[PDB]
């Protein structure tokens, strides 16, 4: 399981 | 390249319960990359209100692509791995992103003294995270 | 509160460009603070071999953080937006700091003429801060 969807950000 | 770690996480007066449906605990950051683990004491969500949601959170930038099994237990008083819960596969992780499981363990479980499973009120837990490169 | 400002940046002759992995453009700045897009022609790192990576930057700062959604996108021929990304939550920028992705979009796919996102030979960014 993952609370996110999407496109994590990174930097 | 194989980098295998963990983490011990004790969470103390785990019963003291001011952590409501949907908050969540944040544990301190580790290495073997930086990772953390986080916790809803009292579930993500309506649908997981019952238990509690744990998940491993890479933190960090990594260079090249990580993939990572990992296993999440409880230890006892004894300080032996029990309620174990494991990926079934390696994930994929990405700056921000975390895996782990909306249903980890009950709660109506964890809380009931009588499982040995909070002894002194502690909480631990131990999460061992197999990368691979 | 939200501040809601954009900035295009064209690239010309893309197909040029001699950066290698790690190396970068960084565009002019920009304003509703101040701001500048970040790109890696052929990536930042091994992760994100052949993409080219995009970033925004937040140059100059008066106060110790700034949060900010963000969305980026390529323009086509017709000036139409395509192939977007978008940060979804707000992310804590400081003075110096970048967020973004590196792999915004694979490198064959952009530099392929045929799909059309190379117009003669320039790259049409558009990045779209929320100041939240
Ligand atoms: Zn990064
Ligand atoms: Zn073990
Ligand atoms: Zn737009």
């Amino acid at each position: 399981d993952s609370t996110t969807e999407g496109t994590p950000a990174d930097g | 390249k194989v980098v295998k770690f963990s983490y011990m996480w004790t969470i103390n007066n785990f019963s003291f319960c001011r952590e409501e449906m949907g908050e969540v605990i944040k544990s301190s950051t580790f290495s073997s990359l930086k990772w953390c683990l986080r916790v809803n004491p009292k579930g993500l969500d309506e649908e997981s209100k019952d238990y509690l949601s744990l998940y491993l959170l890479l933190v960090s930038c990594p260079k090249s692509e990580v993939r990572a099994k990992f296993k999440f237990s409880i230890l006892n008083a004894k300080g032996e791995e029990t309620k174990a819960m494991e990926s079934q596969r390696a994930y994929r992780f990405v700056q921000g992103k975390d895996w782990g499981f909306k249903k980890f363990i009950r709660r109506g479980f964890l809380l009931d003294e009588a499982n040995g499973l909070l002894p002194d009120d502690k909480l631990t837990l131990f999460c061992e995270v197999s990368v691979v490169q």
